[PDB]
């Protein structure tokens, strides 16, 4: 075929508008010539499909050697012509034959599809094994909502998508690897692993993974869960006037405690935007940065959404404050500064908004429409959706309405801090006071006649469905669905983490965050010391070992030369706070000379090196003969279950090598064996000409080019000859190492501050 | 993999009596035995077989220095006094996850008196009424048991 | 371009290349290729920098990252750039002094301590040497340089300052930006470090100026002098300035409209002068007899089933001496009854085509050959006779008495059901339970509505004539007008209504008309009301007996004209089910949010806690009516289906526009006091469509008869 | 045959590792059955 290729392309170039067309545009430019089609598109699809099935033979089949399975005319029956073709240039057919090969014929394969549409089967899967229920007549209350379609195995955006993709499926044209790779390195094997053994035609392989992978987001009606799962039966599921009961055949969590504990971390020190960003891409979550999660959901918590402007991602333009997400919908307001008595006698010089204003509001489940004047809460309006929403909501656009009335209704005191120990704007100070003592405007807000109406129906201050509402307040028993164009406007990012609109306006502050604390569902692995100086024992003993795990090459190399050099590193210092200091010297006297008997009269042994090497950060004690001190159990702090078994293996390490795991702290971790074969294993994704950087032009004295496998075969430090994306001949030299932008440029900012501290 | 491949592994191809340890795991076995390990061995103090689906104690060379010895998933059900005839030397039994029926099967470690330890978990024997109380005056040599005969310590 | 910055660089190089630009008092926003060009160079400076460290001795070498080394850890390059003007002068300075070095004169990039040396970094899209000597010639050898390009290719001055995988992967990281460019397309528009002074260009020529110049709204003489106004003059109250001056006499003229105001729409048919409106649709809707033959069930060519049907029913295949009960205006005679007789030859005969035999008197039968010929322009300008024809506007008619019947026998019982649908798949979950329920209820009624076998009937001779058009285009074909009937004891009779000559289709368009002529059996004497029947010349073909009552038995001919449009719309006239099930669907599901349970059972036929749900259907002697479910779905059904046999363009503008005035009273039915503009345009507008369609004028007066029941019953 | 059985973690008791697992099983009772199990001490007076 590559002859008839060549031939053809011959034939092609021997008229010269080919060798005009060909010589002048450029790869790049390919898009416009295959766009200049006919467009003589069919105007009526219903008719020609109704004339083309009545013809003798309206199939267009391929040029090839299946025709010769069938005769052109079986058991009677015209199926196939001889007849040459122009618009496709191959043979005519009809729906006879088709259905002759669903009869007899070749048979094919049945793996491919066992994997290939993973996601049309997990859909069956998930319709087969859903339980149904009753069915609820009663009118449903349905909101607007921009909702996922269809679940996807990780959300990532376009681009990435197609780069994925392209990495997958395509192994040449693959110039290059990005910092989408080795994110998704793992997809990338598992999905080239499930493909492999294939032959269905590539462009189907990839239009299945772009359905897979690529988020497909649309408006919808929606009441009750809202994951993708749920939306897929949301035909059947939901009804204007009917309801059923279904249920279909985590990170989120972790990704909020991360990203706020980033912001705690960040905010005390100066410059807290470096800071932040360093830890947020060098952070981890089990298998990934945190740029693969936090780009897969829309916008998230405030903590989220202002690490992602840290970061490179976009976010919802929604103004943040505390909970509250507001819309502006008209009205200008000009801030300007006034001082203002507070109820508690004390005098403030803070910001005020002149002019009217109105904005959607939202909090939680809770939704509704607030107007408010200078120094004057107008008018609310709200749907009822959850009691401590709606309080939420009430309080928190009381306090943003910066109401006289809410002024005259403090009755305690405002010094408040966070868990950083800063003092907030007496604003955010307010916000704070009045959610703590939720009773305290609402006792002097004042009372105000129920809304008399059809549906129109008023809350007391108790936040049951009770009559005498509050002053404006009212709730409406109708759907309000706000937050249309989600432009995603350009927003800058401030180094103390504020953000602000194209303008000096500030959309979201540093302090928005909520200062409440929960539990990681996953394993928050960084890779800074800096971080993990806050948390339990056990934590710091599973991030150690994590970074241990992480950068094995590099420790087990220097393992080799034998020096001193290899025990003095900073990760382990955070470990040193962890062990008893009238102890913690014996341990890495012993922990020493064990591990130089394991270098000296043994061979490799990766799991009680990982277990013995933290210990030796502190200096040696040795006996007052000079030899080093025997121990089988290492205690740590907090006694009982914070210990570690020398021999085989205790509660936060256990490594079993009859399937050769690892239990770190509860958690087990594939250590598929030793060896730098184990090592290559786990570099099994990664990506096609990932080793291999770019150096140089074709360089013809190499001749011509070489494959990616016979690429392997040149040794570290070679120069060979390679053909980048579609073409484009250059010289590429084979890597000696796995390099991190992010961490090179996270060290430049480093030094480039440590000099500036230095000479101020 | 075979026992003859661990062998290999172990002595690194060196003479039988330079190592005093075996570590025979997952290991295929034929008609469920031992093999690999020839008579010749003259020094061993610790075995390891797991997972070896050994079905019977008839194959083992005749050893004075051995002190422990570990068998687990394994569906041997068979006397054991071999053992004495083989090396009556053993000090720490395990036979954790075994398939034994009833008491007469641990009936001829009697003869045995250097035993100190023996483990028994999940055993069809285990589940049986003053089992613990019938075992220790069955075999009085015993010193330790599952880890509980009065304290914990540990091997 | 700044979306491409944000993406492809961290926020913290953004920040120190927004600082450099502020420094310079350079705006970003508006230079993104500078800026793009600053973070680069920031991003190549610290990726050369990192990495490279010195041991005690002092020989270059490589560290480790996340492991250090007490506090020195000494790097082998100090970066420079990035830092403010100040800071980086005196920074350089103090090395320089330190290291006992001539200072630059101008500000370096990076330093070296293993050189001791200020090493500048450039990048350019052209050669690197070009590049490399100007910078050489601006700077001169104080300091050392190296220029990296685009294209893979680079100028050090000394080739031991950077290992093999610095410049392997500041070439990679070069490559991969400009394929990411080029890819977004923003490298053609990227313009280096040299170029990024100037920006677009995009100036207008002469032509196009003075075009821009004339196109200025009244009062300026050049689009200048408008951009200028535009942009200086302020308005504070230009609207109202020419609001307070526009005339008083343009306004809404808001008018509250209440129910006097309403009038029947369509006086004019009540009036008697005018003719009865004819019966204008396709096929004979409440007049179809069917040639009814029990079959196995085998289903067998159209031209088959007819020719068996008509051997069944010997007198009436061999009939040859018609009766002309009348010929209507223009047809002949002769020539419908020697084509009758042509297409029952041809049914009948041995062959299975089912072409004419003649093909030369139908010619003249279909009126083929009465067509004009078309000559040039130029002959048409000198002829003076050559006129215009002038339009011809439809009649305007009365209200017949047709169309009623039709509408009440079209909704009515039939033992007879053709409605057949395909199955679908199991029902395990409950909702589709309910659907199902809901399904056959409502398929128990509308099935054996005769509306039902109508729909049938027009949807397969539409699909017939489909097929048989796009087979034959350019000979003379006959299609028997076939339907099949299951009774309620199954027998699966086929019916033969009729036959059907098709004439010439080749038609390369679809708007293009072909002309079908049609002949329909039927027992209905047109003498009985012959304001009915002015279009179609008839016979009187003889009698049948249906259980012992002879009854006689018609011959109904008529030429006529459709289009691949219609003719594909035929077969989706189907859609009238749907139409009639949504919203019964809607009214049940109401009735449901009522009371929990599912009442599909209640509302059709009752239970013992809920009366059978009854609307108001018809009227007698001025007495309105109320009618099961069963017959208001039947009703709507017929309504669809009348919606489609008499549609035209006269029917769309007086629904789309008569729905004005049925919101327009559903407003005030809820007492909502809505006010009209201008009411008699409205009403214009309505009746400039009732001209000649039977639906229309039938809708127009059961819309005045129902506007007045609401005006008798508004006084509660 | 009616429990839903996890894997959690492992104890150690005297320096071996024993598994644990979580049985997790739906059940149904009534306020009468409690007043049954808390009366199902009577078995101490029954055997006595």
């Amino acid at each position: 075929m590559t002859l008839a290729k060549i031939e053809l392309l011959k034939q092609l170039l021997r008229d010269n508008e080919a060798k005009t067309v060909l010589k002048q545009t450029t790869v790049d430019q390919y898009n416009i010539i295959r766009k200049f089609n006919t467009s003589r598109i069919e105007k009526n699809p219903s008719l020609r499909m109704k004339w083309a099935m009545c013809s003798n033979f309206p199939l267009a089949l391929t040029k090839g050697d299946m025709a010769n399975r069938i005769p052109l005319e079986y058991k009677g029956i015209q199926l196939k012509t001889n007849a040459e073709d122009i618009g496709t240039k191959g043979q005519m057919c009809s729906i006879a034959a088709v259905t002759w090969w669903n009869t007899y014929g070749p048979i094919g394969d049945t793996e491919g599809f066992e994997r290939v549409y993973e996601s049309f089967f997990l859909r069956k899967m998930r319709l087969d094994n859903a339980t149904w229920g009753r069915i609820t007549f009663g009118p449903v209350e349905r909101v607007r909502k921009r909702v996922l379609l269809n679940p996807l195995t990780k959300e990532m955006p376009p681009d990435e998508a197609s780069n994925v993709i392209m990495e997958i499926l395509f192994p040449k044209e693959a110039g290059i690897p990005r910092e989408s790779t080795w994110i998704h390195r793992e997809l990338i094997k598992e999905k080239r692993e499930k493909l492999k053994g294939t032959m269905i035609t590539p462009i189907v392989l990839a239009y299945m993974l772009e359905r897979e992978l690529v988020a497909r987001r649309r408006f919808l009606p929606v009441a009750g869960a809202t994951s993708a799962e749920f939306i897929e039966m949301l035909h059947c599921l939901q009804g204007e006037n009917w309801r059923q009961i279904y249920h279909p055949g985590s990170r989120s969590q972790s990704m909020i405690v991360a990203c706020r504990k980033i912001i705690r971390r960040s905010i005390v020190a100066s410059n807290p935007l470096e800071l932040a960003v360093e830890i947020a891409n060098k952070t981890v979550i089990d298998t990934e940065p945190l740029k693969s999660c936090l780009a897969a959901i829309d916008g998230g918590d405030v903590a989220c959404d202002i690490i992602r402007a840290a970061l490179g991602l976009k976010i919802r333009q929604r103004q943040r404050f505390g909970r509250l997400e507001l819309k502006r919908i008209s009205g200008r307001g000009f801030k300007n500064d006034e001082e203002i008595l507070i109820g508690n006698g004390t005098i403030q010089k803070i910001g005020i908004w002149d002019g009217e204003e109105e904005f959607h509001v939202r909090c939680g489940e809770c939704r509704g429409i607030l107007k408010k004047s200078k120094m004057k809460l107008e008018k609310l309006l709200i749907n009822s959706a959850k009691k401590e929403d709606m309080r939420d909501l009430i309080i928190l656009c009381m306090v943003f309405s910066q109401d006289t009335r809410m002024f005259q209704g403090v009755r305690g005191e405002i010094n408040f801090l966070n868990r950083a120990g800063q003092l907030l704007s007496p604003m955010y100070q307010l916000q704070r006071y009045f959610l703590n003592r939720s009773n305290d405007l609402f006792d002097q807000w004042g009372y105000e006649e129920s809304p008399k109406a059809s549906e129109l129906h008023g809350i007391n201050e108790s936040m049951n469905a009770s009559d005498y509402t509050l002053k404006g307040v009212v709730v409406t028993r109708n759907v309000i669905d706000d937050f249309s164009s989600t432009e995603t406007e350009k927003v800058s990012i401030t180094k103390n983490l504020s953000l602000i609109k194209r303008t000096g306006e500030v959309i979201m502050g540093a302090n928005d965050v909520s200062e409440l604390e929960s539990q990681a569902q996953l394993m928050i692995t960084y890779d800074t010391p800096k971080m993990w100086e806050m948390g339990t024992t056990k934590e710091l003993v599973q991030n150690t070992y994590q970074w241990v795990l992480k950068n094995l090459v590099t420790l087990k190399a220097q393992f080799l030369l034998g020096k001193e050099d290899m025990f003095q590193w900073d990760a382990f210092e955070a470990f040193e706070s962890i062990i008893p200091q009238k102890m913690a010297g014996q341990y890495s006297g012993f922990a020493r000379a064990v591990l130089k008997q394991m270098r000296d009269q043994e061979v490799m042994k990766t799991d009680q090196f990982i277990k013995l090497l933290p210990f030796c950060f502190s200096p040696p004690k040795l006996r007052s003969n000079g030899e080093p001190y025997q121990f089988l159990k290492l205690v740590l702090k907090g006694g009982g279950e914070n210990f570690i078994e020398v021999r085989k293996g205790s509660p936060l390490f256990s490594y079993n090598p009859q399937t050769e795991v690892l239990t770190i702290c509860g958690r087990m971790m594939s250590l598929k064996g030793k060896i730098e074969d184990e090592e290559r294993n786990r570099s099994m994704g990664n990506a096609v000409l990932a080793g291999f950087l770019v150096s140089g032009k074709y360089d013809p004295d190499l001749g011509d080019f070489k494959t990616i496998e016979e690429l392997e075969k040149l040794k570290p430090g070679e120069k060979a000859n390679i053909l980048l994306y579609q073409g484009k001949p250059v010289k590429v030299v084979k890597r000696k190492r796995y390099s991190a932008l992010s961490n090179d440029i996270s060290q430049g900012i480093k030094r480039q501050r440590m000099t500036v501290e230095s000479m101020g | 993999m075979e026992m003859g491949r661990r062998i290999h592994l172990e002595l690194r191809n060196r003479t039988p009596s330079d190592v005093k340890e075996l570590v025979l795991d997952n290991s295929r076995s034929n008609e469920g035995k031992l093999e690999g390990l020839t008579d010749e061995f003259e020094e061993l103090e610790f075995l390891s077989t797991i997972n070896v689906g050994l079905t019977s104690i008839a194959n083992l060379p005749k050893l004075n220095k051995l002190k422990k010895l570990e068998l687990s998933d394994n569906r041997v059900s068979g006397g054991l006094e071999v053992l004495a005839e083989k090396c009556p030397n053993l000090t720490h039994l395990n036979l954790s996850g075994n398939k034994i029926k009833d008491l007469s099967t641990i009936e001829p470690l009697k003869k045995l008196e250097n035993l100190k330890s023996l483990d028994l978990f999940n055993c069809e024997v285990t589940n049986l009424n003053d089992y613990r109380e019938n075992v220790f005056k069955l075999l009085p040599q015993l010193t330790y048991l599952d880890g509980y005969d009065r304290d914990d310590k540990e091997a | 371009m700044d979306t491409f910055i944000t993406r492809n660089f961290q926020t913290t190089i953004i920040q120190k290349a927004k600082n450099t630009m502020a420094e310079f008092s350079e705006d970003p926003e508006l230079q993104p290729a500078m800026l793009f060009n600053i973070c680069v160079h920031l991003e190549v400076c610290y990726v050369i920098s990192d990495m490279n460290f010195l041991d005690e001795e002092g020989k270059a070498y490589t560290a480790l990252e996340g492991q250090g080394k007490e506090q020195n850890l000494r790097p082998q390059y100090e970066v420079i750039e990035g830092m403010p003007r100040t800071i980086a002068w005196m920074v350089q300075r103090s090395l320089a002094q330190e290291h006992g070095i001539e200072t630059p004169k101008y500000l370096a990039d990076l330093f070296d301590y293993k050189t001791k040396r200020f090493i500048e970094v450039g990048i350019t899209k052209g050669l690197a040497d070009d590049y490399f000597w100007k910078k050489k010639e601006k700077l001169g050898n104080s300091m050392e340089l190296m220029i990296f390009s685009y294209n893979q290719d680079y100028s050090l001055s000394n080739e031991s300052s950077l290992d093999e995988e610095g410049k392997g992967r500041v070439l990679s990281r070069l490559t991969e930006l400009q394929a990411e460019l080029s890819l977004k397309n923003l490298w053609q528009v990227l313009i280096g470090e040299e170029d990024v002074e100037k920006g677009i260009d995009f100036k207008l020529g002469q032509t196009i100026s003075r075009l821009r110049d004339i196109s200025v709204p009244a009062g300026f003489s050049n689009f200048e002098g408008m951009r200028s106004y535009i942009d200086n003059i302020d308005p504070k109250g230009a609207i109202e300035r020419n609001l307070a001056r526009m005339s008083p006499l343009v306004s809404v003229t808001p008018k509250k409209l209440t129910w006097e105001d309403l009038r029947p729409i369509g006086p004019h048919i009540y009036n008697h002068e005018l003719p009865e409106v004819p019966y204008n649709a396709f096929l004979l809707m409440s007049d179809e007899l069917g040639l009814a033959n029990m079959t196995e069930g085998k289903s067998k060519k159209p031209k088959t089933l007819a020719k068996e049907c008509l051997e069944k029913y010997s007198t009436l295949r061999d009939q040859t001496d018609p009766i002309l009960i009348m010929k209507s205006e223009k047809a002949n005679e002769n020539f419908l009854w020697k084509l009758w007789r042509d297409c029952v030859n041809t049914i009948s005969n041995e062959e299975m085509s089912n072409e004419l035999q003649k093909t030369n008197y139908a010619k003249w039968a279909t009126g083929d050959g009465l067509t004009y010929q078309k000559i040039m322009k130029e002959v048409a300008i000198d002829d003076e006779t050559m006129c215009q024809e002038e339009p011809k506007i439809p009649n305007k008619c009365r209200v017949a008495a047709w169309v009623q019947t039709e509408m009440n026998l079209l909704s009515t019982l039939t033992s007879k059901r053709a409605l057949d649908l395909p199955e679908i798949g199991p029902d395990v979950a409950p909702v589709e339970h309910v659907g199902s329920e809901r399904r056959k209820y409502f398929v128990n009624e509308i099935n054996y509505c005769k509306a039902s076998t109508v729909m049938m009937k027009y949807v397969l001779f539409h699909t017939s004539l489909l097929n048989e058009s796009n087979a034959s285009m350019g000979k003379y074909k006959v299609i028997p007008i076939t339907n099949r009937v299951v009774n309620e004891k199954g027998e699966s009779f086929d019916m033969l209504y009729g036959l059907a000559v098709k004439g010439q289709s080749h038609l390369r368009g679809d708007t293009d008309v072909v002309t079908v002529v049609t002949f329909e059996f039927s027992s209905t004497d047109p003498r009985v009301d012959s304001g009915k029947w002015p279009k179609y010349t008839v016979f009187r073909i003889g009698s049948l007996f249906v259980s012992g009552r002879e009854k006689s038995v018609y011959l109904y001919c008529r030429v006529n004209g459709t289009n691949k449009i219609q003719m594909k719309w035929g077969m989706e006239a189907r859609r009238c089910l749907l139409q009639s099930m949504q919203q019964m669907e809607a009214i049940v599901e109401q009735e449901s949010s009522i009371q929990g349970y599912d009442m599909t059972k209640a509302c059709f036929k009752g239970d013992r806690v809920n009366s059978p749900k009854t609307f108001s259907i018809g009227t007698q002697e001025g007495k309105l009516v109320k009618g099961s479910f069963g017959k208001a779905l039947r009703v709507i059904f017929t309504k669809c289906l009348m919606h489609y046999v008499f549609g035209n363009a006269q029917l769309e503008g007086f629904s789309a526009e008569s729905r004005r005035l049925l919101l327009l009273i559903q407003a005030l039915k809820d007492r909502k006091g809505p006010w009209v503009f201008d009411l008699e345009g409205m009403y214009s507008g309505i009746e400039e469509c009732i001209s000649n369609n039977p639906w229309v004028i039938q809708s127009a007066y059961w819309f005045n008869e129902w506007l007045g029941f609401e005006k008798e019953g508004s006084k509660v």
